[PDB]
DNA sequence: ACTACTT
DNA sequence: AAGTAGTTATGCCGGTCA
RNA sequence: CAACCAGGCUU
C-alpha cells in the first residue's frame, strides 16, 4: 500500500526513501536499525514510519487489468 | 546587535541548530509556533482526474500529491486564489502541474514526483517545482503500476498555510529546550532512587554552567537562552523557515496596531 | 459533516473585527479586548510584554473554548494611563525586539558555511 | 482502541502547535488519560509502549509473545542504552506557552486499531416524519428516518 | 475471518444461566481458548478452538 | 550432534512445520 | 407494553456523547446538524414578530 | 434510565462537530462513559411543557438527591486529581500565572488578593486562588485523623467565610460526599449558585493542571528492590505456614472445627493464609510507594484506582476462585495434567504468586481465566436478574 | 499603621515531612519562657536550620484592597526583614490559667503563638502581616 | 511431545532432538521433512481430552527436565520440575490460546477479563481482509489507508499472517492530562 | 432459574 | 410427590416471504 | 410502509 509520503507525527518527507532503504537491506546487506540512521531518520516518529510500512501494493499490482 | 541575540551552533541546508539568547520564553515559543504553522507555502490542492487504472483509488492519490513538497522560494509574490480577481484561478494566483504515466515496461513502472510537469507560466519566479532531495533524483514515489495501467491528472497548487492543512507546513519537527540543569525548578524529576543518575543529561548541559550545591535557590531567575533546531522539508530553505517566521509573527503583531487605529476614527 | 471550514481559523467572517474593546465594569480603569480569528501564538505574547509596562496593574488572557479561534485580553492600568495605549506600546516593543532578532539571525547566518 | 480492551473515542483534535512536545521535537498522535490505567489494571499496555519505543529506535521486531523470558527490567536497560529515560517518561513542554511541564510524561508508540462505528454513521435526528401503518406511530430506524 | 472459522456453538437450555456449562472447565485446557468468548448473553456457550 | 536435547526457541520450528501442513482451518476441510 | 406504556416519538435525536470541560454544568452541546433539524413551534406575538420574521 | 437523574433538563448551546457535549460532573447521574456511549435528546413542544422541564427537572435542582439525602454530582477525573495537587502546602504559584487563573473564573470581582508570601518573591498558594471560586459565607470544618486546628498532616478541612484555611482538598471535600463543599453550597446558596461552582472550580484547576501536567507509566508499578524481595519471603513464609498444616492434616492430627468437616476446616485455614499473606504483600508495596508515584497520587485524590489495584500490579495477584473453593479437580484428582495426583499445595489450587508486573505462568494464567470468566458470567446474570427486579 | 507583637526566638527543630519546599518550625522565646512558636515556612525563598535568632513581628499594615505589583520601587516599605507573609487569624485558644494562644494561616501555611500580654494588641482580625529578619 | 525416558544415556528425555529440528528448518529454508514425519517417527502424538486424563506433562522442555545443582529478581517465579514420570511435553504453552487472543501482546500481564474484551473488539476493527478487495463486490467493507505492522508482536502471529495484513497503526502515544478533553 | 397450577 | 407454562434489561443496527 | 428467524454491538 505504497510508502506514506511524510511522517504522520512530524511531517518530515519519507516518500523518496522507500527504494533507498530497501536496498541498504538486500544489497548493502545492512540491518534495519542502521539502514534508517543512514537515511537520516533520527527519532522514532519518522523511524516507526518506514520500519513498519507493509507495501501491499506490490501484491495488488500482481492482479490484472 | 541590540535586543535578543543569536549564535548559530552547527548548521546546514536542512537544519539550523542555534541558540536564541536574551529573549522571553513567550517569544521564543511564539516563534516556534509561527514556524510550524503560519508560514506561506505552495502545494497541490485540486486534482482533476481524466484517467486512472492504478490499484490506488482516486482520492488516495490526490491526498498524496498534496504532501509532495513544492517550490516556494518566491511564494510571497503569488496571491491567494481567494484574493486574486479571476473567476476561480490564474497564473497570478496559481501553478498548474500535469502527470501522466503508462505501464510501458514489463516490470512495474514507477511514478515519481519528478514526472510532474508545470504548464501554467510562472511569469518567471522560483515556484512550483517538485522539490527533490532524493539521491537518484526522483523524489517521493507517488504510485506504482503494472501492464497497461494509465494515469492522467492535472493539478493546481495554490498558496495556503498550516492552519488550513498540514501539506502547507514547511517546518516539520522543531527541537526546543532550556535550563538543561533544572535551575528554575520548572520540572520535578520522577525517580526510584536518584534523580540525576536515572534521568539523562542533555547535550545542552555543556553550553551552560553546572548547578553547584551550596548556593540557595535562585528564585529571581527568569529564563533566557534556548537551544532550538529548525529542520526543513525543502519547500523553503532552512534559514527562511526562521527569517519568515520572525517576519510573519512580526506582521501579525503589526495588524493589531493597524486595526487599533481604524478603530481610532470613531 | 458538522465540521467547520478550516479557513475559519484565520479569516474574519463577513463583518467581524480583529479587536472589540469593552470596558470591564467590575474594576476601575481596565478593559477587555476580544481578538477574533487568533489564538495562543499572539495572546500569550501580548500578555507577556504587557506584563512589563509597570504602569500595568493587571494583564491576562484566555481562549474561551478550543473550537473557536479567539481569545479575550484583560488589561488594567494606572490612573491617567489608558490601556489601549499600554497595548500599543507593548506591541511595538514586540515588533522592535523581533526586528532585531531578524537582522541578528541573518548576520550570523551569512557568516556561515555549508 | 488499543489491544487491551482500552476502548475510547476522540473528544477533540489539536495541531502540533497546541500539542505538547519533547525537546527532541517529536509530538504525540493521541493523548489518552492516565486515569484509565489503575482500576483497569492493564500493564501489558504500559509495557507494549516501552517495548515498542525501543524496537522503533533499534529497528528489531519487538517480541511481546505470551510466556517469554523478557522483563520490563531488561527492556528498560535497552532504552537506557539509547539516551532516553529508563521508564519511558520524557520531559515535555506545554505548547501554548512553551514552558516545561512540572511532570514527566509516559511516551512512545503503541499499536492502535481504528474500529468501525464512526459518529457520522450514527448522529441522527427527527422531527415529524414517516409513520408506521398498523400503529400510526413513528417508524423504526435511523436509515428510514424514524424517531 | 480466521477466528470465525474456528467458532463453536453450544445449545442453550431452559434453566439456562446457572454456570456449569458457561464456566471454563479444566479439561478445556489446550483445546478451547480461555479468554476469547462473548460478553453476557451467550457467554461461555460460544467457544473458540 | 543430531541427538542433543532441545531448548525453547526450538519449539517454534515444530509449530512452524505444523501449520506448514495442516493450516489454521484444517478441521473445517477434513 | 410496547405501543402505549412507551413508544417511538417525534422531535428527538441521538449521537455519540463526549465530555467538554468548558460547558456549564447544566448545558448540553448540540451539533448544528441536529439543531437545524429539530424545531419548536413558537406563536407569533408583537413581542417577537420581528425576531421571528428574521428566522423565517 | 434507572432513576430520575438519568433524565434532566439542560440548556442548549449549539456548537459544531457531530457529538452531544456535556459537562463532566453530570457524568455520574447518567452513568455515562465516552468510550462510545450514545444519548437521546427530546425537545419539548409547548410553552407549559418546557416550563415543566425548566422549573422541575433541570440539572441544578437535581443536584442534591433524595435517593440518599446527599448530592449526586461531584468533581471528578482531571479536575479532581488535579485539585488535590493545586492544594498541597508545597504548591506555590507566581504572579504572571495567578493573573490567568484569576481571569478564568468568570465571576471574579477583579480584585487581586494579597499574596500569602510578600518577602523575596510575591508567591500565591494553590489553596488561595482555589478559594476565589468558593463563594462567601460558605463555612466548613472536618477533621480526618490526626487533624488538630493546625493539622500537621494538612488533614480534614476548615474553610471559613468561603476561604480555604487548611487541609488538602480532595474527594471527601469536593466529591459527591455527604458533608461536602457541594452539599453545603447547594443548601446554603441555592441550586443556582452551586451549579456555577462546578463551572469555576473546574475551569481554575483544569487550567492549572494543563500546565503542571500529569501522567503514569510502568515506572509507577515497580516496587523498590528490597521491598520486593521482602515480599517474596512474605509469600514464601506463608507458602510454608500452609505446607505444614498440609502434613499436620495428612497425619490425621487436625481437630474438625465444630460444624465443619476436617477438609472443610482444612481449606478454611489454608485460604485465610494465602489471602492474608497477599494482603500484607500488598500493604508492603503500598507504603514503599513514594508520594511522587503517580498511581498512588491518584489513589489519594480518589479520582481512580485503589489498594488492591496496586496490590496485584506490583505485589502479588492473589488466590483465584470459583464458586468459593479454590480451583477444583476437573481432571481426576488434580488441577491440570501438569500435576501429580492428590496435590493440595497453593501452586496448584490457584494461587498466583506473581504480580502483573512480573507476569503469570501458564498455570497461573489459566486458573486466573477460570476465575475471571466466572465474573463475566454473573455480570451477565446479575445484570438481567437485577433489571427485572427493578421493573 | 502599627505593630502588635515583637520578640526573638531560637529554633528548637525544623521539619519537612514529605515536603520538598517547606518545613514546619518551632522555637522558644529569648524572654518569656511561656512564648512558644509553631510556624510553617518556605525553606526555598528563605532557608532555615536549627539554632537561630529570628525576629518575629506582626502588625496590621506596612506603613488593604486590590494588590498591586512592585512599582513601589520607591514607596514605604515596612519590608525591613527577610520574609513577609500575610495570613488570617482563625482561632484564639485559652490553654488555661492565663496562657492564651492564637492560630494563624497564610494561605495554607500555619502558625501557633503563646504567652499573654498582647491583650490590647493581638486583634482577632483577618489582617496580619508576618515579618522575619536574620 | 513424547518424553519416554528412553535415554540409556541419562534421565527421562524428549524423543525429538536438535537434529530432528535442524532437519526440519532444513525444509523451511527450501521456500521433505514434514509434520507427518514427526508423527510417523513417533516423536509427537495426538492426545485428546479423555486420554489426557492419564499422562503427565512438562511445560517447558528444558526448564522441566535436567537436574538441580542466583535466580533473576525481575523474572517471574515458576514452580518446578517436581516429577520423573513426565510422558509428554507442551510444544509451547502460548498455544492454549486461539487466534483472537494471540494478537494480544503480553496477555500474561493483564487482569484476565481485559483480555476477553480485546478478543471481541479486535473484530470490530479495520484492516485489509484480503488483497483482492479491489475485485470483490461485498456489501460494505472498509480498508485502512496505510496499515503498519505492530512493533509489539507474537510468535504466533507469523501464522495468522498478521504482519502481512495488519489492522492498525503504531501511534506515538502520550499518557497525560491536557486540555481536559 | 424460579414459582404456581396441573397431573 | 413429577410435568408444564409464564417471565427472563434497554436501545440501535442479513435472509426469507405473500 | 410489515412480519418471522438469525446474528452483532451497549469500558
Ligand atoms: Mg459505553
Ligand atoms: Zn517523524
Ligand atoms: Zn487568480
Amino acid at each position: 500500500m505504497i510508502v506514506p509520503v511524510r511522517c504522520f507525527s512530524c511531517g518530515k518527507v519519507v516518500g523518496d526513501k522507500w527504494e533507498s532503504y530497501l536496498n541498504l537491506l538486500q544489497e548493502d546487506e545492512l540491518d534495519e536499525g542502521t539502514a534508517l540512521s543512514r537515511l537520516g531518520l533520527k527519532r522514532y516518529c519518522c523511524r516507526r514510519m518506514i520500519l513498519t510500512h507493509v507495501d501491499l501494493i506490490e501484491k495488488f499490482l500482481r492482479y490484472n487489468p | 546587535e541590540e535586543g535578543p541575540q543569536v549564535k548559530i551552533r552547527e548548521a546546514s541546508k536542512d537544519n539550523v541548530d542555534f541558540i536564541l539568547s536574551n529573549v522571553d520564553l513567550a517569544m521564543a515559543n511564539s516563534l516556534r509556533r509561527v514556524m510550524i504553522a503560519e508560514i506561506p507555502t505552495l502545494a497541490i490542492d485540486s486534482v482533476e482526474v481524466e484517467t486512472n487504472t492504478t490499484v490506488l483509488a482516486d482520492e488516495f492519490i490526490a491526498h498524496r500529491l498534496g504532501l509532495i513538497p513544492l517550490q516556494s522560494m518566491d511564494i510571497e509574490q503569488l496571491e491567494y486564489s481567494r484574493d486574486c480577481f479571476c473567476e476561480d484561478h490564474c497564473d497570478k494566483c496559481s501553478v498548474v502541474l500535469t502527470l501522466q504515466a503508462f505501464g510501458e515496461s514489463e516490470s512495474t513502472t514507477n511514478v515519481y514526483s519528478k514526472d510532474l510537469v508545470i504548464v501554467s507560466n510562472l511569469m518567471g519566479r522560483n515556484i512550483g517545482h517538485p522539490i527533490i532531495q532524493d539521491k537518484e533524483g526522483n523524489g517521493v514515489l507517488i504510485c506504482k503500476l503494472r501492464k497497461g495501467q494509465e494515469l492522467k491528472l492535472t493539478c493546481v497548487a495554490k498558496k495556503g498555510i498550516a492552519k488550513e492543512h498540514a501539506k502547507w507546513g514547511p517546518a516539520a519537527a522543531i527541537e526546543f529546550e532550556y535550563d538543561p540543569w533544572n535551575k528554575l525548578k520548572h520540572t520535578d524529576y520522577w525517580y526510584e532512587q536518584d534523580s540525576a543518575k536515572e534521568w539523562p543529561q542533555s547535550k545542552n548541559c555543556e553550553y551552560e554552567d553546572p548547578p553547584n550545591e551550596g548556593d540557595p535557590f535562585d528564585y529571581k531567575a527568569q529564563a533566557d537562552t534556548f537551544y532550538m533546531n529548525v529542520e526543513s522539508v525543502g519547500s523553503i530553505p532552512v534559514d527562511q523557515v526562521v527569517v519568515r517566521g520572525i517576519d510573519t509573527l512580526q506582521k501579525k503583531v503589526a495588524s493589531i496596531l493597524l486595526a487599533l487605529t481604524q478603530m481610532d476614527q470613531d | 459533516m458538522n465540521a467547520p471550514d478550516r479557513f475559519e481559523l484565520f479569516l474574519l467572517g463577513e463583518g467581524e473585527s480583529k479587536l472589540k474593546i469593552d470596558p470591564d465594569t467590575k474594576a476601575p480603569n481596565a478593559v477587555v479586548i476580544t481578538f477574533e480569528k487568533e489564538d495562543h501564538t499572539l495572546g500569550n505574547l501580548i500578555r507577556a510584554e504587557l506584563l512589563n509596562d509597570r504602569k500595568v496593574l493587571f494583564a491576562a488572557y484566555k481562549v474561551e473554548h478550543p473550537f473557536f479561534a479567539r481569545f479575550k485580553l484583560r488589561i488594567q492600568t494606572t490612573e491617567g494611563y489608558d490601556p489601549k495605549d499600554a497595548l500599543k506600546n507593548a506591541c511595538n516593543s514586540i515588533i522592535n525586539k523581533l526586528g532585531a532578532l531578524k537582522t541578528n539571525f541573518e548576520t550570523e547566518w551569512n557568516l556561515q558555511t555549508l | 482502541a488499543s489491544r487491551h480492551g482500552q476502548k475510547g473515542t476522540i473528544g477533540i483534535t489539536y495541531r502540533r502547535e497546541d500539542m505538547p512536545f519533547t525537546a527532541e521535537g517529536i509530538v504525540p498522535d493521541l493523548i489518552i488519560n492516565p486515569h484509565a490505567i489503575p482500576s483497569r489494571m492493564t500493564v501489558a499496555h504500559l509495557i507494549e509502549c516501552l517495548l515498542s519505543k525501543v524496537a522503533a529506535l533499534s529497528g528489531n521486531e519487538g517480541d511481546a509473545s505470551p510466556f517469554t523470558d523478557i522483563t520490563v527490567e531488561g527492556i528498560s536497560k535497552l532504552l537506557r542504552e539509547h539516551g532516553y529515560q529508563s521508564r519511558g517518561f520524557e520531559v515535555m513542554y506545554n505548547g501554548h506557552t512553551g514552558k516545561k511541564l512540572m511532570a514527566q510524561i509516559f511516551f512512545g508508540p503503541t499499536y492502535y486499531q481504528r474500529l468501525r462505528h464512526m459518529v457520522d454513521d450514527k448522529i441522527h435526528a427527527r422531527a415529524r416524519g414517516p409513520m408506521q401503518v398498523l400503529t400510526r406511530q413513528p417508524v423504526e430506524g435511523r436509515s428510514r428516518d424514524g424517531g | 475471518t480466521l477466528s470465525h472459522l474456528r467458532r463453536t456453538n453450544t445449545p442453550i437450555g431452559r434453566d439456562g444461566k446457572l454456570a456449569k456449562p458457561r464456566q471454563l472447565h479444566n479439561t478445556h485446557w489446550g483445546l478451547v481458548c480461555p479468554a476469547e468468548t462473548p460478553e453476557g448473553q451467550a457467554c461461555g456457550l460460544v467457544k473458540n478452538l | 550432534d543430531e541427538s542433543a536435547p532441545i531448548t525453547a526457541e526450538d519449539s517454534w520450528a515444530v509449530i512452524s512445520a505444523f501449520f506448514r501442513e495442516k493450516g489454521l482451518v484444517s478441521q473445517q476441510l477434513d | 407494553r410496547g405501543n402505549l406504556m412507551g413508544k417511538r416519538v417525534d422531535f428527538s435525536a441521538r449521537t455519540v456523547i463526549s465530555g467538554d470541560p468548558n460547558l456549564e454544568l447544566d448545558q448540553v452541546g448540540v451539533p448544528k446538524s441536529i439543531a437545524k433539524t429539530l424545531t419548536y413551534p413558537e406563536v407569533v406575538t408583537p413581542y417577537n414578530i420581528d425576531r421571528l420574521t428574521q428566522l423565517v | 434510565s434507572l432513576h430520575k437523574m438519568s433524565m434532566m433538563a439542560h440548556r442548549v448551546k449549539v456548537i459544531p462537530y457531530s457529538t452531544f457535549r456535556l459537562n463532566l460532573s453530570v457524568t455520574s447521574p447518567y452513568n455515562a462513559d465516552f468510550d462510545g456511549d450514545e444519548m437521546n435528546l427530546h425537545v419539548p413542544q409547548s410553552e407549559e411543557t418546557r416550563a415543566e422541564l425548566s422549573q422541575l427537572c433541570a440539572v441544578p435542582l437535581q443536584i442534591v438527591s433524595p435517593q440518599s439525602n446527599k448530592p449526586c454530582m461531584g468533581i471528578v477525573q482531571d479536575t479532581l486529581c488535579g485539585i488535590r495537587k493545586l492544594t498541597l502546602r508545597d504548591t506555590f504559584i507566581e504572579l504572571d500565572q495567578v493573573l490567568n487563573m484569576l481571569y478564568w473564573v468568570p465571576d471574579w470581582d477583579g480584585v487581586i488578593p494579597t499574596p500569602a508570601i510578600i518577602k523575596p518573591k510575591p508567591l500565591w498558594s494553590g489553596k488561595q486562588i482555589l478559594s476565589v471560586a468558593i463563594p462567601n459565607g460558605i463555612h466548613l470544618q472536618r477533621f480526618d485523623e490526626g487533624t488538630t486546628l493546625l493539622s500537621p498532616k494538612d488533614n480534614g478541612m476548615l474553610i471559613i467565610d468561603g476561604q480555604i484555611i487548611f487541609g488538602v482538598v480532595e474527594k471527601k471535600t469536593v466529591g459527591s460526599s455527604n458533608g461536602g463543599l457541594i452539599h453545603v453550597v447547594t443548601r446554603e446558596k441555592g441550586p443556582q449558585v452551586c451549579a456555577k461552582l462546578f463551572g469555576n472550580i473546574q475551569k481554575v484547576v483544569n487550567f492549572w493542571l494543563l500546565h503542571n501536567g500529569f501522567s503514569t507509566g510502568i515506572g509507577d508499578t515497580i516496587a523498590d528492590g528490597p521491598t520486593m524481595r521482602e515480599i517474596t519471603e512474605t509469600i514464601a513464609e506463608a507458602k510454608k505456614k500452609v505446607l505444614d498444616v498440609t502434613k499436620e492434616a495428612q497425619a490425621n492430627l487436625l481437630t474438625a472445627k465444630h460444624g465443619m468437616t476436617l477438609r472443610e476446616s482444612f481449606e478454611d485455614n489454608v485460604v485465610r493464609f494465602l489471602n492474608e499473606a497477599r494482603d500484607k504483600a500488598g500493604r508492603l508495596a503500598e507504603v514503599n510507594l513514594k508520594d511522587l508515584n503517580n498511581v498512588k497520587q491518584m489513589v489519594m485524590a480518589g479520582s481512580k484506582g485503589s489498594f488492591i489495584n496496586i496490590a496485584q500490579m506490583s505485589a502479588c495477584v492473589g488466590q483465584q476462585s470459583v464458586e468459593g473453593k479454590r480451583i477444583a479437580f476437573g481432571f481426576v484428582d488434580r488441577t491440570l495434567p501438569h500435576f501429580s495426583k492428590d496435590d493440595y499445595s497453593p501452586e496448584s489450587k490457584g494461587f498466583v504468586e506473581n504480580s502483573y508486573l512480573r507476569g503469570l505462568t501458564p498455570q497461573e494464567f489459566f486458573f486466573h481465566a477460570m476465575g475471571g470468566r466466572e465474573g463475566l458470567i454473573d455480570t451477565a446474570v446479575k445484570t438481567a436478574e437485577t433489571g427485572y427486579i427493578q421493573r | 499603621s502599627n505593630t502588635l507583637f515583637d520578640d526573638i526566638f531560637q529554633v528548637s527543630e525544623v521539619d519537612p515531612g514529605r515536603y520538598n519546599k517547606v518545613c514546619r518550625i518551632e522555637a522558644a522565646s529569648t524572654t518569656q519562657d511561656q512564648c512558644k512558636l509553631t510556624l510553617d515556612i518556605n525553606v526555598e525563598l528563605f532557608p532555615v536550620a536549627a539554632q537561630d535568632s529570628l525576629t518575629v513581628t506582626i502588625a496590621s499594615s506596612l506603613n488593604t484592597r486590590s494588590w498591586r505589583p512592585p512599582q513601589a520601587g520607591d514607596r514605604s516599605l515596612a519590608d525591613d526583614y527577610d520574609y513577609v507573609m500575610y495570613g488570617t487569624a482563625y482561632k484564639f485558644e485559652e490553654v488555661s490559667k492565663d496562657l492564651i494562644a492564637v492560630y494563624y494561616s497564610f494561605g495554607g501555611l500555619l502558625m501557633r503563638l503563646e504567652g499573654n500580654y498582647r491583650n490590647l494588641n493581638n486583634l482577632k482580625q483577618e489582617n496580619a502581616y508576618l515579618l522575619i529578619r536574620r | 511431545f513424547i518424553v519416554e525416558d528412553d535415554e540409556s544415556l541419562g534421565h527421562k528425555e524428549l524423543k525429538v532432538r536438535k537434529g530432528h529440528i535442524a532437519k526440519l528448518m532444513a525444509t523451511e529454508y527450501q521456500d521433505e521433512y514434514t509434520w507427518s514425519s514427526l508423527l510417523n517417527e513417533g516423536l509427537v502424538e495426538y492426545i485428546d481430552a479423555e486420554e489426557e486424563e492419564s499422562i503427565l506433562i512438562a511445560m517447558q522442555p528444558e526448564d522441566l527436565e535436567p537436574a538441580e545443582a542466583d535466580v533473576d529478581p525481575a523474572k517471574r517465579i515458576r514452580v518446578s520440575h517436581h516429577a520423573t514420570t513426565f510422558t509428554h511435553c507442551e510444544i509451547h504453552p502460548s498455544m492454549i490460546l486461539g487466534v483472537a487472543a494471540s494478537i494480544i501482546p503480553f496477555p500474561d500481564h493483564n487482569q484476565s477479563p481485559r483480555n476477553t474484551y480485546q478478543s471481541a473488539m479486535g473484530k470490530q476493527a479495520m484492516g485489509v481482509f484480503l488483497t483482492n478487495y479491489n475485485v470483490r463486490m461485498d456489501t460494505m467493507a472498509n480498508i485502512l489507508y496505510y496499515p503498519q505492522k505492530p512493533l509489539g508482536t507474537t510468535r504466533a502471529m507469523e501464522y495468522l499472517k498478521f504482519r502481512e495484513l495488519p489492522a492498525g497503526q503504531n501511534a506515538i502515544v502520550a499518557i497525560a492530562c491536557y486540555s481536559g478533553y
